[PDB]
């Protein structure tokens, strides 16, 4: 009760370790809890043969 | 001066400036009395854009 | 170095293949990369969108 | 300057696959240096009867610039193709990523 | 010697120095009264509104 | 040929008005410092407000709007690498939230442009039957007399 | 009435304006060293950050 | 052409009459305010007369109207 | 015969039927949806706005 806490868990006691399956999980659930239409969206895109120009 | 009891709004657009250093104070008297420091980095290369100019030196 | 790609490659056709298919692979690999730090700037675009 | 159509006509060669394939297979014993001193030469060739012919010839463009004025609309003919229209794709890149204007905007005040 | 400097570009052919665009949000056309009716001349390209 | 100009008379390494002396007077402001990029120190000075900074950065990042990147890195560059605790005044304070509030609505609303925030493209889309009318008349307002 | 609008400004390029971007440039990308920076310090075991501690 | 050579008393129909009532108007705008265009009548014409120093900013967003759920 | 008739254009080069401008109140774009980015194609002439 002296915590600003649901449970007494609070989170491992070492760090995530890097993976790109964590990374796009933790994206998706962020973008479906935000829900704005407009992300990805490419209103100009340079024109070329390459898919992604630059990057 | 900004006579806030009748335009609040108008009077902390004006004054929120003065927070803000109040703010800043704050902090730079918590990092005096509780010494707060870090490692500055050796000195950069081209520190000095020339070599003729001087490198005036800053605490 | 000249000796062992024209060991190889002794022809200008295969020396171009391989100068080809080496610039693929290093494209490939920065691709790599870059979606790994893009994923993570995305996932640092979206936290400001939240705030 | 000369041979613009037969230059035209090279490009469009290049650019067909079947040109492609028949330079692979001329490609087959053939080396670097070779192909840069095929070219050398070929520009070479290009140069000199250029210098040569100048001296008696003079081509249905011929006027009192002389050559001046066909290279100078070489130039001119490269800038519009090329340039003004990476100019129109950096334009609109700049205007979706910052506004019209962006890139000459002052910094931000302090 | 804390502030920031504004761009240069100087050559015969073009500058940055007879308008002023402003900042991020306070924005202003480069261009004076007189030229701003005539504003397609000084442009290489011109994208028209959509109407 | 620049090595005999050496020992010729006022043909010495930058002096004199040869070639050789161009030469060398462009490879000595090159090995000089003038030239090379600033520090991260100084880079907010005028790097990152440069039109070939910003198109770089645009054109690497196709379709997204970097003006809250850049400002960013400006209180990076003048936190971690010039010692300023307190990197942004009020001014950069509003502009960062200009940009964020800009981001938020180019996210929200697909399609916004320039009279809500400061971006123009041209290939949009419309409903097909377009109806085009004057605006109302500017609201009559109470005034005295 | 704000989403899918209409285009309101004019776009364009000034007369002789910089662009500094080559013929190559849609085939150049980026890169940055942290990704190889971090495999390198986990593997040779260096100094950790503290923002590994929760 | 409706009234005195084909004979018709009412020549004007509701539509046509609004169509009258808005020229008029458009008419007095324009000579009431110097200058004035397009939005407020149709009429674009290009050699305007401009302060000197334009300033270009964002709109504000269209007003939130409370709306049920 | 008694309602009035619309104008008529129709020749090899121009026409006014691919299109309609409205009336003078309820005005609408005569170009199309995906040919209005492009309007600056459709004319001999082009005098942009003021911005």
């Amino acid at each position: 009760h002296l915590y600003n806490v649901d449970s007494t868990d609070l989170g491992s006691a070492v760090a995530p370790v890097r993976s790109k399956e964590q990374l796009d999980r933790v994206a998706d659930s962020l973008k479906a809890d935000l829900n704005l239409p407009g992300y990805g969206h490419i209103p100009y895109k340079w024109e070329s043969l390459r898919p992604n120009p630059g990057a | 001066s900004a006579q806030a009891r009748i335009d609040p709004q108008g009077a902390a657009t004006k004054c929120v400036k003065w927070f803000n250093e109040w703010r800043q104070c704050a902090w730079d008297q918590e990092k005096m009395v509780k010494g707060y420091n870090y490692i500055e980095d050796r000195r950069a290369r081209k520190h000095k854009p020339y070599i003729g100019a001087p490198d005036l030196q800053y605490s | 170095v000249n000796a062992f790609v024209v060991k190889h490659n002794p022809d200008l056709r295969l020396q171009f293949v391989a100068f080809a298919s080496f610039i693929a692979t290093h494209m490939a690999i920065t691709k790599e990369f870059n979606d790994m730090y893009q994923r993570l700037v995305d996932i640092t675009s979206l936290l400001e969108l939240q705030a | 300057g000369f041979h613009f159509q037969q230059y035209i006509a090279m490009a469009g060669r290049a650019i067909n696959p079947v040109q492609w394939t028949r330079a692979w297979r001329r490609m087959e014993g053939k080396s670097a240096t070779e192909v840069y001193r095929d070219a050398l030469a070929w520009t070479n060739n290009q140069f000199a009867q250029i210098s040569r012919a100048s001296q008696y010839r003079a081509w249905w463009w011929q006027n009192p610039l002389g050559m001046g004025l066909v290279l100078y609309g070489t130039y001119k003919a490269w800038h519009m193709i090329y340039m003004v229209r990476k100019q129109k794709k950096t334009a609109q890149l700049v205007a979706a990523a910052y506004g019209q204007g962006g890139q000459w905007l002052n910094p931000v005040p302090r | 010697h804390e502030q920031p400097y504004r761009a240069f570009s100087l050559g015969f052919t073009a500058n940055n120095l007879s308008g002023n665009w402003g900042d991020y949000i306070d924005r202003q056309d480069n261009k004076n009264a007189l030229m701003r009716p005539a504003r397609m001349m000084f442009t290489d390209v011109f994208i028209p509104t959509t109407k | 040929q620049f090595w005999e100009a050496q020992f010729a008379n006022r043909s010495f390494f930058f002096f004199g008005n040869a070639w050789t002396s161009a030469a060398a007077f462009a490879f000595f402001i090159w090995w000089s410092r003038v030239f090379d990029p600033p520090p991260k120190e100084r880079l907010d000075r005028y790097w990152l407000n440069s039109p070939k900074f910003r198109i770089l950065s645009a054109f690497h990042n196709p379709g997204k709007r970097p003006g809250l990147k850049i400002s960013l890195m400006t209180y990076e560059a003048r936190y971690c690498y010039r010692g300023l605790d307190h990197p942004f005044t009020l001014n950069e304070m509003k502009d960062f939230l200009f940009k964020l509030r800009e981001q938020y609505l180019v996210n929200k609303y697909e399609g916004i442009q320039f009279p809500f925030v400061f971006r123009q493209f041209n290939r949009v889309s419309t409903p097909g039957t377009l109806e085009v009318h004057t605006s109302p008349a500017l609201q009559q307002q109470p005034h005295f007399h | 009435s704000m989403d899918h609008g209409m285009q309101y400004s004019s776009i364009y390029w000034e007369t002789s304006h910089r662009t500094y971007l080559p013929f190559w440039a849609s085939l150049t990308q980026k890169f940055s060293w942290k990704i190889m920076d971090d495999q390198i310090r986990s593997f040779l075991r260096l100094p950790k950050p503290v923002t590994t501690e929760p």
